[PDB]
């Protein structure tokens, strides 16, 4: 049996927030795929976002690329951030598994300018955001953005903000670009 | 190389995307806390693909 080919490589990440590893031991490098069965082999054995503890992250990055904003492949880049406040259990699972699938799909011209996404999971506040390389290349940052708008289950309350990981870097936070 | 959520969809429910991650021992000791659907036999909280796409369709 041959399985379906993925563009890239990816690699999911699990952030515990537990005091029992250390501080530089706590971004956890679960596995890596390269098939789209191999994705659902991953997602069908792996608790969705809602079931995870709180404090906790799923990272899903480009292989070589760690989820962090002072990786060199992310230190020039930004992020789209989706707050979800008032969401449901579904929605919030749904929207992480519809990001997913943009990623490892290709679904964007920019598709280069990826870096992986996160999803941080918090009793006050989720949020889903969706890495890029460029945060100055306004040209896939929008095309991104866009193209995760129309892709998503997002309606005009729940609006995507982009945000300069030089920004993040400091101190709300800083946004460029809403959607 | 792309696909859009029909096919990536489609593609969830073949075999394939039900077996166990071909890292699923190192996984056991890695994060044993996220993992779930240990059974193989026990198919009932296996992510349907099908009902997905419909659900997508009726937003629709």
């Amino acid at each position: 049996h041959m399985k379906h080919p993925l563009m890239n490589v990816w690699t999911l990440w699990y952030l515990e927030n537990d005091r029992s590893k250390s501080w530089e031991d706590m971004q956890n490098e679960i596995t890596s795929f390269d098939t789209v069965e191999d994705f659902w082999s991953l997602y069908n054995h792996i608790k969705p976002p809602s079931e995870i503890k709180l404090g906790s992250d799923y990272s899903l990055f480009k292989k070589n690329i760690r989820p962090m904003w002072e990786d060199a492949a992310n230190k020039q880049g930004g992020r789209w951030v989706i707050t979800l406040n008032k969401s449901s259990k579904t929605d919030l699972d749904n929207l992480w598994l519809d990001v997913l699938l943009c990623l490892i799909g290709e679904a964007f011209d920019h598709s280069d300018q990826i870096c992986g996404a996160v999803i941080n999971i918090r009793g006050k506040s989720n949020k889903i955001s969706i890495w890029t390389a460029d945060g100055n290349n306004e040209e896939a940052a929008l095309e991104i953005g866009h193209k995760l708008r129309d892709a998503l289950r997002l309606g005009r309350n729940n609006s995507l903000q982009y945000q300069l990981h030089k920004d993040t870097m400091v101190k709300n936070v800083k946004s460029i670009y809403t959607l | 190389v792309s696909y859009d959520i029909e096919h990536l969809l489609y593609y969830s429910m073949s075999p394939h995307s039900w077996t166990l991650p071909t890292d699923w021992q190192k996984m056991q000791e890695t994060a044993p806390s996220i993992l779930r659907n240990k059974d193989l036999q026990d198919e009932s909280q296996r992510f349907d693909g099908d009902k997905y796409l419909a659900s997508i369709k009726t937003a629709a």
